[PDB]
RNA sequence: AUGAUGUCAUACUUAUCCUGUCCCUUUUUUUUCCA
C-alpha cells in the first residue's frame, strides 16, 4: 500500500543522501589543492622542534590527564573490596601518592600565582547562594566576647516482584502474547506493566537471534527512571544491555537487548530501520499520552503488523481508550490487568462553587487543621494563580502562628527554579505537613510518595487552536472524566487516601468528556506534515489515521509550507524542503537557517534558533527580588529586537565559561539556558549536512535581521491607529508587556507566537522594515498591501 | 553549637531549640529571621553613618547610637502598661475619675 | 549596585518619615528617590556618568541647629548629588569592609 | 614623591616574587625526589582477576573514547561529560546525595528594611509595639 | 580610582550660601556630604598610624 | 423684561482625579574519516 511506495522513496532517498555526501567530498577534495637550501632545513627543523615541544607539552599532560583520570577510574571497582596481591596493591599505593604528588606539584605553582598577585600595585591614572552565611556570622561575629549481602538484595527485588499485580498473571499473558501479534494490554498505574513486562520477555528467549526489545515513553526522564529500575532488578550496568537512547543522551551499546526511548526517537529509528528487523519486539507505553508522534507510530507500526507477522506489537496503556484502539487495530483482545494498590474515598462538594481559588485555601487550611498525618496535594491550574495561592496559605501561616504547626507550602510548575522542584523530593520533616499545589504536570511522571490528599478544581490550561484565524489560545477548561479520574488516581499509592473534587457528582457524572481532544485535532501540525512529505506521502488524505484533523487545518498547514516555499505550486517536497525537513523543529526557524546562510549571518541564526528551543522559561522573575531581577534583565536590552537580545544573552554566557552562577547573578534560568546550548551543538551536529557554512555576521544585525525576515514573513504586524493589526489577517493583536520594546512600540513587528492571553498577544518580537518583506517574499508579500 | 551539631545531626534546627532564647543577645536572635537578611548584608558602616545624620537634618535622633534592623530591639516595654493600670486602682477605679458613667455605654470593653 | 543602591534611597528616604508640611525642594527629592526606585537602571547609568565626567557642583546651604550649649552646623545639599553620594557611600564602605581597610580599632564600629 | 613611592613599591614587590620563586622550586624538586620514590616503591588471589579486568575494562574504554573522539570531533564530550548533570536525570539515576537549613516557622515574623526610630522622629506613639488588649 | 578619588576632592570645594553671604571652601571639609564619614575614618587612621608608629 | 434650542468659547464648582490599565499548560527529534 502506501505504507510501501513510501519505503521506496525512503531507500530512494537513502541511496541519494550517501551519493550526494559522496559527490560532497569529492567536490571539496577538488576545491582544497593540496599543494604538499641546508641552512634552510637547519632554520626551520629547529622551529618545527618547538612547535613539536609545545604541541607535545599540551598532548603529553593529555595523556597524563587519560592515565590521571584511568587510575582512579579503574581503581574505583576493584580495590576497595577484593583480596588482591602484592603487585596491583603496590600499584594503587604509586597511583595515589603519585596523581597526589602532580596535583599539588601544579598547585606550588597555581599558590605562588595567587599569592604573589596577591600584593598592593598602587592605582594608576590612565584617561554561590549563601548570603545567608555571609549573613550569619556577622551576627556571630558581632556577638563574640573574648579577652552475600548483595544476594539479599536479588532475594528482595523478586521477592517484591512476587507481590506484582502482573507476577500471578505471568505465564497466562506471556501465553496469550504468543498467540496473537496484536495484544491490548489494559493496566493501570504501580501494575509493573513497564518493569516486570520487558523482563519476562527478556526471560522468553525473544532477545535470541539477536533481537532487541523496545520500550518507548513520552518522556525522556521517564524512560531514564523504568530503565534505572529494570537494570537493577537485572543486577547489570544499565546502558549495555538494559540500554536507553533520547536525544543528547545515549545510554546503549552493542549488548543491547531491551532498548527504552521516546516516540520520537522510534520515530527517528524508522529514519534508519524501516521494517524494524532488529527488534522482534515494540512496546508502547501509556498510549493514551494523545502525542504527535504516538499517534505516528500507530499508523506506521499498524502497517507493519500487516506486513510483518513475526514481530510482535505490543502497546499498553491506563485507560479505557482500549475501544478505539482495539477498533483502529482490528480488535485485538483485551488482557485485563488488575492494578489499583489502596483504595480512593472521593468527595464531591455539596453544590457548585464560585471562587474556586478560594475554595482551594480553606479547604487546605481545614484538611492541615483537622486532618491526622499525610501529605497533601493540591491542583491549580498554573504558575500565577499558584503562587497567589501560596501566598495566601502563608498569609494564613503568619496570622495564625503557633496555634498551627509547621505547613511547608511547596508550589511547583515546570519553568520555576530547578533546585526548588528538587525541594519537594525531600523526606518529610517530623511534626511538618508538606502541601505541593502543582500543575497538572504532577498528574503524570511525578510519584512523589507520602501524599495522602488530593484535591482536584476540575479544571485544567488546555491549548486549542483554531486554524481559521491561526489561534493557539491557552484557555481555561474544566478538566476531562479520565483526567479527574487519575488526579484521584494520583493518591493512595502508599495507605488510602482521598480526593476531594472542587463539584458535584452531578456535575461530574453529567457535564464531563471521556478524553482530552487527541492533540492531532488540537495542535498546529507543521513539523508532522512536513515529516510525512519527508518520508514521501504524496496522498497525505487517504493517510492511515486514527483520528484524522479537518481538512482545514492540513489546508492552512500546506498553504504555509507552501508559501516558505518547502512546497511547489502542487504541494510536494523542494530541495529546501526535504533538507529542512530532516531539521526536528518547524519550518519557520528551518527556513530562517537558510537564509542565514545567503545573508552570512550563521552562527547567530544558531543560536536564535537554539534560544527560541525553549524560550518561555528564560528568566526568572520571583516576587521577592521583582527590582533586581527586573534591573539584571534590562541590563542586556539591545536595540533591533528581544531576539537579538536572547543571542546576546547565550553570548555573555559562553562568555562566562558557559558558568550556572552567571545565570543565577543575572537572573536567567540555567535549565533553559544549557539545554538551548546542546540543542545548538545538536543543529551544529547536523549543520554540515543542510550545507550550511559556518560564518558570522561581523556584527551587521541587518543580515540577522534579514534572516530573521525570511524565516518568520508570516509572522509579522503592522501598525494601525486602532493598535496593533495583522498583516494578512487584520484581526487585532497586542504588545507583550515582557517585550524589550514593549513601549518603542515600532511601526512594523514581527512576532513568534500567537495566543490571545487575557489579550490577545504575540511573545518575542523585533522591529521590522517591511521592504525586507518583499525582498524576501514578493510573491506572498506584495506592495500594494503595504 | 546546636547549629554545629544539626549539621553534624544534620537534622533541622525546630522552633524549640530556639523560643526560650528568642529576645536575648546583643544583635538579637530575632534578627537572623526577619525578613531583609539579604539586603541589609551589603549596608556596612551604618554605625558611623547614623552619627554623621546630625549635619544633614535639623533634628535630633535619640536613638543615635543603634539601629533596629541591625541590632534588635533592646527593650520591651509592654509589661508598663499592665502595672500602671494595676498601681493606678484598675480600669474601675481609673474611670471613676472620668465621664464613663455619663455615657451609659454599657461596659468599657467596647470603648473606641 | 541595585542592593547598593536601594540601601541609599531608603537611607534618603529615612528622613522625610513623617510625610509633613516639607516644602517644593522636599518634594522635589521625593519626586527624584520614586522615580529612581521605579527605574532603577537610568538612575544607575547617571550616578556613574557623575561619578565619572563631574568636577563642578552646585553650592551648599549652611545653617545652624540649636543645642543651647553649642551649635551644630547642618549642611543642605541637591537632590541629584545627594544620590550620586549616597550610592558613592555604601559602594565605598562595603568595599572598605570586605578588602579590610580599617583596622579593629577605629571604633564606631558595627559590631558592638 | 609618588614617583619614588611607586618605584619603591615595585621593586621590593618583584624582589620577594622572586625569593619565593626559587622557594617553590625547591620544594617541587623535593616532589621529584618524591615521585621516584613513589614509582620505586611501586615496582617491588582476586588480583590476577581483577587484573584482566583492569586492562578488559580501561581498554575497551581506550576503544570507545578513540572512537568516539573519532566519528564526532569530541563526543567523548558529547556523551561522558553532559551525562552527568540534569535533574530529573539524577533522579533517575539513584544518584545519592547529588549548609545549615532550619524550621520556616521562623522566618518572615518580622519585615522591613529600616529601623522604627523615625530617623529621629519622636512625636509619634511607638512605645509599645503589642496592642494592650 | 583616580576617578572616585577626585570626584571626592573636586566635591568637598564648592560654595556655602547663607541668607546672603556666599564663600568658596578651600581649605577644611564639608561634614554634611554622604561620604564624609568615609573621610573622616580614612584620615583618623592616617593619624593613628602617626601616632602609634608603624611598627605597634 | 430674561422661551427653549443649541456642536459657542470662556469663566467657574466640587481645596472632587495625576496613579488606578500588566504576564504562557504539557513536552518528544537520527549523525558518520577524529588526530
Amino acid at each position: 500500500d502506501e505504507w510501501e511506495r513510501t519505503e521506496r522513496e525512503r531507500l530512494q532517498d537513502l541511496e541519494e543522501r550517501d551519493a550526494f555526501a559522496e559527490r560532497v567530498r569529492q567536490r571539496d577534495k577538488d576545491r582544497t589543492r593540496n599543494v604538499l637550501a641546508e641552512e634552510d632545513r637547519k632554520a626551520m627543523v629547529p622551529e618545527l622542534r618547538k612547535k613539536s615541544r609545545r604541541e607535545y607539552l599540551a598532548k603529553r599532560e593529555r595523556e597524563k590527564l587519560e592515565d590521571l583520570e584511568a587510575e582512579l577510574a579503574d581503581e574505583e571497582f576493584l580495590f576497595g573490596d577484593v583480596e588482591l596481591s602484592r603487585h596491583e596493591r603496590q600499584e594503587l599505593k604509586y597511583k595515589r601518592r603519585v596523581r597526589d604528588l602532580a596535583r599539588e606539584y601544579r598547585a606550588a605553582g597555581e599558590q605562588e600565582k595567587l599569592e604573589a598577585t596577591n600584593r598592593y600595585h598602587m592605582p594608576k591614572e590612565t584617561r554561590p547562594g549563601e548570603e545567608q552565611r555571609r549573613w550569619e556570622e556577622a551576627r556571630l561575629g558581632a556577638a563574640s566576647l573574648k579577652f552475600s549481602t548483595q544476594a539479599q538484595q536479588k532475594e528482595s527485588i523478586q521477592a517484591v516482584r512476587r507481590s506484582l499485580p502482573v507476577f500471578p498473571f505471568r505465564e497466562e499473558l506471556l501465553a496469550a502474547i504468543a498467540n496473537h501479534q496484536v495484544l491490548i494490554i489494559e493496566g493501570e498505574t504501580g501494575s509493573g506493566k513497564t518493569t516486570q513486562i520487558p523482563q519476562y520477555l527478556f526471560e522468553e528467549g525473544y532477545t535470541n537471534k539477536g533481537m532487541k526489545i523496545a520500550c518507548t515513553q513520552p518522556r525522556r526522564v521517564a524512560a531514564m527512571s523504568v530503565a534505572a529500575r529494570v537494570a537493577r532488578e537485572m543486577g547489570v550496568k544499565l546502558g549495555n544491555e538494559v540500554g536507553y537512547s533520547i536525544r543528547f543522551e545515549d545510554c546503549t551499546s552493542e549488548r543491547t537487548v531491551l532498548r527504552y526511548m521516546t516516540d520520537g526517537m522510534l520515530l527517528r529509528e524508522f529514519l534508519s530501520e524501516p521494517d524494524l528487523a532488529s527488534y522482534s519486539v515494540v512496546m508502547v507505553d501509556e498510549a493514551h499520552e494523545r502525542t504527535l508522534h504516538t499517534d505516528i507510530l500507530f499508523g506506521l507500526i499498524k502497517d507493519v503488523a500487516r506486513f510483518r507477522p513475526e514481530l510482535k506489537v505490543l502497546v499498553a496503556s491506563a485507560t479505557m481508550d482500549t475501544a478505539r484502539f482495539s477498533t483502529f487495530f482490528d480488535d485485538a483482545p483485551v488482557f485485563r490487568i488488575p492494578g489499583r494498590r489502596f483504595p480512593v474515598d472521593i468527595f464531591y462538594t455539596k453544590a457548585p462553587e464560585a471562587d474556586y481559588l478560594e475554595a482551594c485555601v480553606v479547604s487546605v487550611l481545614q484538611i492541615h487543621v483537622t486532618q491526622p498525618p499525610g501529605d497533601i496535594l493540591v491542583f491549580l491550574t498554573g504558575q500565577e494563580e499558584i503562587e497567589a495561592a501560596c501566598e495566601m496559605l502563608q498569609d494564613r501561616c503568619r496570622r495564625l502562628g503557633s496555634k498551627i504547626r509547621e505547613l511547608l507550602v511547596l508550589p511547583i510548575y515546570a519553568n520555576l527554579p530547578s533546585d526548588m522542584q528538587a525541594r519537594i523530593f525531600q523526606p518529610t520533616p517530623p511534626g511538618a505537613r508538606k502541601v505541593v499545589v502543582a500543575t497538572n504536570i504532577a498528574e503524570t511522571s511525578l510519584t512523589i510518595e507520602g501524599i495522602i490528599y488530593v484535591l482536584d478544581p476540575g479544571f485544567c490550561k488546555q491549548k486549542s487552536y483554531n486554524p481559521r484565524t491561526g489561534m493557539e489560545s491557552l484557555t481555561v477548561t474544566p478538566c476531562s472524566k479520565a483526567s479527574a479520574n487519575q488526579r484521584a488516581g494520583r493518591a493512595g499509592r502508599v495507605a488510602a487516601g482521598k480526593c476531594f473534587r472542587l463539584y458535584t457528582a452531578w456535575a461530574y457524572q453529567h457535564e464531563l468528556e471521556e478524553t482530552t481532544v487527541p492533540e492531532i485535532q488540537r495542535t498546529s501540525l507543521g513539523n508532522v506534515v512536513l515529516l510525512l512529505k519527508s518520508l514521501g506521502i504524496h496522498d497525505l488524505m487517504h493517510f492511515d489515521f486514527l483520528d484524522p484533523p479537518p481538512y482545514e487545518t492540513l489546508l492552512l498547514a500546506l498553504e504555509q509550507l507552501y508559501a516558505l516555499g518547502a512546497l511547489n505550486h502542487l504541494g510536494e517536497l523542494t530541495t529546501s524542503g526535504r533538507k529542512m525537513a530532516e531539521l526536528p523543529v518547524d519550518p519557520m526557524l528551518s527556513k530562517m537557517i537558510l537564509a542565514s546562510e545567503k545573508y552570512s549571518c550563521s552562527e547567530e541564526i544558531l543560536t536564535v534558533a537554539a534560544m527560541l528551543s525553549v524560550n518561555n522559561s528564560i528568566f526568572y522573575r520571583p516576587k521577592d527580588k521583582v527590582v533586581h531581577a527586573d534591573n539584571a534583565r534590562v541590563n542586556f536590552f539591545l536595540p533591533g529586537g528581544d531576539h537579538l537580545v536572547l543571542l546576546n544573552v547565550y553570548t555573555q554566557w559562553a562568555e562566562s565559561g558557559y558558568s550556572s552562577q552567571w545565570c543565577y547573578e543575572n537572573f536567567v534560568q540555567f535549565r533553559s539556558m544549557r539545554r538551548a546550548r546542546d540543542v545548538r551543538e545538536q543543529l551544529e551536529g547536523l549543520l554540515e549536512r543542510v550545507e550550511v557554512g559556518l560564518s558570522s555576521c561581523q556584527g551587521d544585525y541587518i543580515r540577522v535581521r534579514k534572516a530573521i525576515t525570511a524565516g518568520y514573513f508570516y509572522h509579522t504586524a503592522r501598525l494601525t491607529r486602532s493598535g496593533y493589526r495583522t498583516v494578512k489577517q487584520q484581526q487585532t493583536v497586542f504588545i507583550h508587556p515582557n517585550s524589550s520594546l514593549f513601549e518603542q512600540q515600532p511601526r512594523w513587528l514581527l512576532y513568534h507566537e500567537l495566543v490571545l492571553t487575557t489579550k490577545e498577544f504575540m511573545r518575542q518580537v523585533l522591529e521590522i522594515e517591511s521592504s525586507w518583506l518583499l525582498e524576501v517574499a514578493p510573491h506572498y508579500y506584495k506592495a500594494k498591501e503595504l | 553549637l546546636k547549629r554545629q551539631e544539626a549539621i553534624a545531626q544534620n537534622r533541622r534546627l525546630t522552633l524549640e531549640d530556639l523560643e526560650d532564647s528568642w529576645d536575648r543577645g546583643i544583635p538579637r536572635i530575632n534578627t537572623l529571621f526577619q525578613k531583609d537578611r539579604h539586603t541589609l548584608a551589603y549596608d556596612k558602616g551604618w554605625r558611623v553613618r547614623t552619627d554623621f545624620k546630625q549635619y544633614q537634618v535639623l533634628k535630633q535622633n535619640p536613638f543615635w547610637w543603634t539601629h533596629q534592623r541591625h541590632d534588635g530591639k533592646l527593650w520591651n516595654l509592654n509589661n508598663y502598661r499592665t502595672d500602671m493600670i494595676q498601681a493606678l486602682g484598675g480600669v474601675e477605679g481609673i474611670l471613676e475619675h472620668t465621664l464613663f458613667k455619663g455615657t451609659y455605654f454599657p461596659t468599657w470593653e467596647g470603648l473606641f | 549596585d541595585t542592593k547598593l543602591l536601594i540601601l541609599a534611597l531608603e537611607r534618603l528616604k529615612e528622613a522625610y518619615s513623617v510625610k509633613s508640611r516639607l516644602n517644593q525642594s522636599q518634594r522635589e527629592e521625593l519626586g527624584l528617590i520614586e522615580q529612581a526606585y521605579d527605574n532603577p537602571h537610568e538612575a544607575l547609568s547617571r550616578i556613574k556618568r557623575h561619578l565619572l565626567t563631574q568636577r563642578a557642583f552646585k553650592e551648599v546651604g549652611i545653617e545652624f541647629m540649636d543645642l543651647y550649649s553649642h551649635l551644630v552646623p547642618v549642611y543642605d545639599v541637591e537632590p541629584l548629588e545627594k544620590i550620586t553620594d549616597a550610592y558613592l557611600d555604601q559602594y565605598l564602605w562595603y568595599e572598605a569592609d570586605k578588602r579590610r581597610l580599617f583596622p579593629p580599632w577605629i571604633k564606631p564600629a558595627d559590631t558592638e | 614623591a609618588d614617583r619614588k613611592a611607586r618605584e619603591a613599591v615595585e621593586m621590593r614587590a618583584q624582589v620577594e616574587r622572586k625569593m619565593a620563586q626559587k622557594e617553590k622550586e625547591k620544594h617541587e624538586e623535593k616532589l621529584r625526589e618524591m615521585a621516584q620514590k613513589a614509582r620505586e616503591r611501586r615496582a617491588g588471589d582476586g588480583e590476577a582477576r581483577e587484573r584482566d579486568e583492569i586492562r578488559h575494562d580501561r581498554r575497551k574504554e581506550r576503544q570507545h573514547d578513540r572512537n568516539l573522539s573519532r566519528a564526532a570531533p569530541d563526543k567523548r564530550s558529547k556523551l561522558q561529560r553532559n551525562e552527568n548533570r540534569d535533574i530529573s536525570e539524577v533522579i533517575a539515576l539513584g544518584v545519592p546525595n547529588p549548609e545549615v537549613q532550619y524550621d520556616q516557622r521562623l522566618f518572615n515574623q518580622s519585615k522591613g528594611m529600616d529601623s522604627g526610630f523615625a530617623g529621629g522622629e519622636d512625636e509619634i506613639y511607638n512605645v509599645y509595639d503589642q496592642a494592650w488588649r | 580610582d583616580h576617578n572616585i578619588a577626585d570626584y571626592m576632592t573636586a566635591k568637598n570645594n564648592v560654595v556655602i550660601n547663607y541668607k546672603d553671604m556666599n564663600h568658596t571652601n578651600s581649605y577644611g571639609i564639608i561634614r554634611g556630604l554622604q561620604f564624609a564619614s568615609f573621610i573622616v575614618q580614612y584620615y583618623g587612621l592616617v593619624m593613628d598610624l602617626l601616632v602609634l608608629g608603624l611598627h605597634r
